DNA sequence: CTGGCCTGTCTTACACAGTGATGCAAATCAAGTGTGAAGCCAGACAAAAACC
DNA sequence: GGTTTTTGTCTGGCTTCACACTTGATTTGCATCACTGTGTAAGACAGGCCAG
DNA sequence: CACAGTGATACAGCCCTTAACAAAA
DNA sequence: GCCTGTCTTA
DNA sequence: TTTTGTTAAGGGCTGTATCACTGTGTAAGACAGGC
């Protein structure tokens, strides 16, 4: 499955939050990520994940 | 015993094989004592002959997934008749007991339908067809296409559904799909390649007889089905036809795709033409166009040949508007008469056509000649109402030998009692003569006696044995001559009627065809003479003077035969019992897409995956 | 293993003219009748369990739920003790069963509706079933082609199973459960049949008799006038000898003073049946009679005793018209549940004092719903 | 010789079984990983138990 | 009584999952729809025994 | 009639199981 | 030198 | 030095090919009304 724009979001975002916080909790930096991201600018994000999803859905 | 006592226990007493295990394991497999003993577990298993539990160890030890496809689901759910409701029941408890998800639920289904129903892959046709829309999301129709249904009009009292043709025909060439690679594949050809393909489709059309279901009273309910068979695929590579895909049982109710589904009489003359039109125009449009669609990403092109083959005689008579089957013009191929065609026995040719018999409703109807109603009815040779679908008549294997095993009983009654010498015998000793060559062929070649023609009568009797066991009746042997000759014929014969293809099967038997019926029919004129009454059957006039011609037609015979449609009703009265809404409007159409889900080739293919 | 004759059982005392082979599964239901030309001519086909076999074989279905209940109750899972089973007895012929000239059906069957075990002297509960008249504990018996009707081939083939019954009524069931053998002690009532087969097996005379109960002597002018104040007499036995009264005319009696002797009583019975009533009935001939008593007050029958058919028809009428507006009550042929349901109450009442004119009449209407 | 009036067929009302579709709530998935909970290991040995 | 077994005891340091948290777009679960045919049984009804 | 289509039943084909060589790798 | 449903079974 | 094939006689599960058996659809003749 291809993910969600918020979640390839969140893989490109891993390092920043990790770099500024390193002991931060799953719990943790989910929780920031998440509501950060809420507050939001995240149009690319959608973009990626349109295109993803259709090429998943090419492949049989 | 070990499985008795607890782990502790088990422990204490294994300790030493265990020891020993784990030397063996350091020394010879590298400290790998799980692998040592899940193989030496896995062999005792197979040595006890218990391979079921075995293969179930190394599936969980592969940790390999079992999860059927949600088309596989399909493919199960329809072949086995299983509604909705029990193909819940069946999904939540095998998904709650084995704590997995082997079948998919309903819904997974249902879109697996949507790609195996007509409207759900796009399509263009060059140019675009006649009077047919252009959208390619059209999925079941209503079958009376508009028709009137107001209080003034004619009352409408049937219901019917339909998919569109061409729609129906893109449905079925993407169900085929695979097949049609595999087969480029199996011939030296190309997956990719796209040059015009070709798609012989058989049409077809028949009544279902009664559909009633009842709880006496019983109130008839006929049914129409009105089908089309993709036969063959060819592609040109060349100046030559490569046959990419060719049918393998042409008569089964497996490929035999319904594309309008009626509740009415096959004799009702005024609804069967309101339902049929907009089919048949649909199939006109299509001659003069081709289709593109996309199918393994290469776009395709693909012409079409409509053969409406699957019409018996009734329904052939009934469409191209010739008389009734107990008329004189016997034949749906030529002009003969009765009289003509008994006295005329192989000399016919195929002068019939669709454009022909139009031309004589018109005739029939401007009466241009000012004749009487014979003369008229004479010079348009039965053509007294207007055809409105083109077909192609046939003969089935069947009826050949059928016609033939007539004759050839009568003729055993007959020369029982030497009417070859003898013109005149009361009941009583023809009725002798026929208890004679029944109790004889009951001894001699354990021949139960028939009140009825049929089949298989016919082949066990068509046999040079049986012509002996009736010689040892017959006083003359001039006439054991003749018998054993006139047999012969039959079997020189018979093999072209038969085969699957006579041009390749039994070319010298297809080449003397026409020589041999001559010989046959002289050998009847002359040494046979006194069974001449006027009287033929379209089995033996076909069989006689047809059987090239229609070889050089269509290539075989037997593969065009009437067989198969006999389990057609069976199968409606199934899927409307079983699978259908119990109202009248979606009933239909739920026989309707249940049926073509029934023909599809890939979910055939998932049921055969064992082979 | 899940059908009849797999497990084996003891009876102690063994039963009176049953086999005590415990390996018999399916039988013949004709068991044994004679079919030859000479003899009466055999129209049916019908298959049977045996019937303490199946009975052993529905108690170890249940096995499971017995040993959890026993847990439930906190007892002990090896306790033996005589466990007594209660069975509900079940008999109906099932109409036209053609696959298509009507080919009927009876079904012969039963339910386990109660297992009680004995700890020192209190008879606690270890199982009974949730549902008793789901067709999924309604366990068949013996599956016959007959019409309920055909008296002498329903009594030549239940005859057997009767039989086998009353063996058990005396007799107690030894059964390994878990391992530990179990002893159980059957208590069978035959309550499931409609009144035209209580009538039919019981000896009495068809419904439209003046004998209108199953349960007393009354007649339907008694019971109409008496209303309240009666009581539930008969048994099978008292059937039997009334019966043999009949059949014997002791006193030398006119057939109408045999007839009120016997009570209606003219045919001998062969099954024990325990008769009782539907929910379902009580609510249809409450509703039927406040159905009557409204159209009734609405035409105000005392003021009119000689009112003819079609002011009657009227009364039905305006009472059909009028609870269709208030109630949206569609006006019904034939009665039923749902009637019956929507009708009885009080709303409904009040619906149909406003079109009664005199309000000491609604007093009485409302108190009687 | 003709009723009323005590009886087995007839005639539809009527509940409802169960069809494939539908529609909305609620799991579910997918990623990151650091935990905590959990059964197991080894060896000398003695309880609570059945076998001659 | 001796001679055989089951089943415990004491640690930790191990390995292998489940849970933790978020978002929102799929996927499942489940009850429901509209709808007639069919069984069942509540009716009505002609019918024939028998008396004025 | 022929045949479809039921649950029961008979028959054939399945991968092995003993030792040893040894062929491919 | 009839036509054409209905019916009977095989 | 490490993986598989192989021989021969022969022993159980499993898969499918029938059994027997009747209902049932289709159609092949028989037959009778067109008062
Ligand atoms: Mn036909
Ligand atoms: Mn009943
Ligand atoms: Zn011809
Ligand atoms: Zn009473």
């Amino acid at each position: 499955r291809p993910p969600s724009a918020f979640f390839l979001f969140c893989s490109e975002y891993r390092p920043k939050i990790k770099g500024e916080h390193p002991g931060l909790s799953i719990g943790d930096v989910a929780k920031k990520l998440g509501e950060m991201w809420n507050n939001t600018d995240k149009q690319p994000y959608e973009k990626k994940a349109a295109k993803l999803k259709e090429k998943y859905e090419k492949d049989i | 015993h070990l499985l008795s006592l607890t782990r502790r226990a088990q422990k204490h007493r294994l300790r030493e094989l265990k020891i020993q295990v784990k030397e063996f394991a350091d020394k010879e497999e590298g400290g790998d004592v799980k692998a040592v003993c899940l193989t030496l577990f896995l062999l005792a298993l197979r040595a006890r002959n218990e391979h079921r539990q075995a293969d179930e160890l190394e599936a969980i030890m592969q940790g390999r997934g079992s999860g059927l496809q949600p088309a596989v689901c399909l493919a199960i759910r329809v072949n086995t008749f299983l509604s909705c409701s029990q193909y819940h029941k069946m999904y939540r408890t095998v998904k709650a007991i084995t704590g997995r998800q082997i079948f998919q639920p309903l819904h997974a289904l249902r879109n697996a339908e949507k790609v195996l129903l007509p409207g759900y892959h796009p399509f263009e046709w060059q140019p675009p067809l006649k009077n047919v829309s252009s959208r390619t999301d059209v999925g079941i129709i209503d079958g009376l296409s508009g028709l009137a249904s107001s209080v003034d009009e004619y009352p409408v009292d049937t219901i019917a559904k339909r998919f569109r043709y061409d729609s129906a025909l893109v449905s079925a060439l993407m169900d085929m799909e695979e097949d049609i690679l595999e087969g480029m594949r199996s011939q030296d050809l190309d997956d990719y390649l796209n040059g015009p393909f070709t798609v012989v489709v058989k049409e077809s059309c028949d009544g279902m007889g009664d559909v009633s279901e009842k709880h006496g009273p019983a109130v008839p309910e006929k049914a129409v089905r009105f089908s089309f068979t993709v036969m063959r695929i060819t592609i040109e590579h060349g100046s030559q036809n490569v046959k990419v895909f060719e049918e393998p049982k042409p008569n089964s109710e497996l490929c035999c795709k319904p594309l309008c589904l009626m509740l009415a009489d096959e004799s009702d003359h005024e609804t069967l033409t309101a339902i049929l039109s907009p089919l048949i125009a649909e199939r006109e449009a299509m001659k003069s166009s081709e289709l593109t669609l996309e199918m393994g990403g290469i776009p395709r092109t693909f012409k079409f040949i409509f053969r409406g083959t699957g019409y018996d005689e009734k329904l052939v008579r009934e469409v191209e508007g010739l008389e009734a089957s107990g008329s004189v013009y016997i034949c749906t191929l030529c002009d003969t008469t009765r009289l003509e065609a008994s006295q005329n026995l192989v000399f016919h040719s195929i002068t019939r056509s669709h454009a022909e018999n139009l031309q004589r409703y018109e005739v029939w109807r401007s009466n241009p000649y000012h004749e009487s109603v014979e003369e008229l009815r004479d010079r348009v040779k039965g053509v007294s109402a207007k055809p409105f679908i083109e077909t192609v008549p046939s003969i089935d294997a069947l009826h050949c030998d059928i016609g033939n095993a007539a004759e050839f009983y009568k003729i055993f009654q007959l020369e029982i009692g030497e009417v070859y010498k003898h013109p005149n015998a009361s009941k009583e000793e023809r009725k002798r003569w026929q208890a004679t060559l029944d109790k004889h062929l009951r001894k001699r070649m354990n021949l139960k006696p028939i009140m009825r023609m049929n089949g298989n009568f016919a082949r066990k009797l068509m046999t040079q044995e049986t012509v002996d066991a009736v010689c040892e009746l017959i006083p003359s042997e001039e006439r054991h001559e003749a018998l054993r000759e006139l047999m012969d014929l039959y079997l020189k014969m018979k093999p072209v009627w038969r085969s699957s293809c006579p041009a390749k099967e039994c070319p010298e038997s297809l080449c003397q065809y026409s020589f041999n019926s001559q010989r046959f029919a002289e050998l009847l004129s002359t040494k046979f003479k006194y069974r001449y009454e006027g009287k033929i059957t379209n089995y033996f006039h076909k069989t006689l003077a047809h059987v090239p011609e229609i070889i050089e037609r269509d290539g075989s015979i037997g593969a065009w035969a009437s067989e198969g449609n006999q389990s057609g009703n069976k199968l409606f009265r199934r899927f409307r019992k079983m699978n259908a809404r119990q109202s009248k409007c979606y009933e239909m159409e739920d026989v309707l897409k249940h049926h073509w889900l029934y023909t599809s080739k890939y979910l055939q293919k998932f049921m055969n995956a064992h082979n």
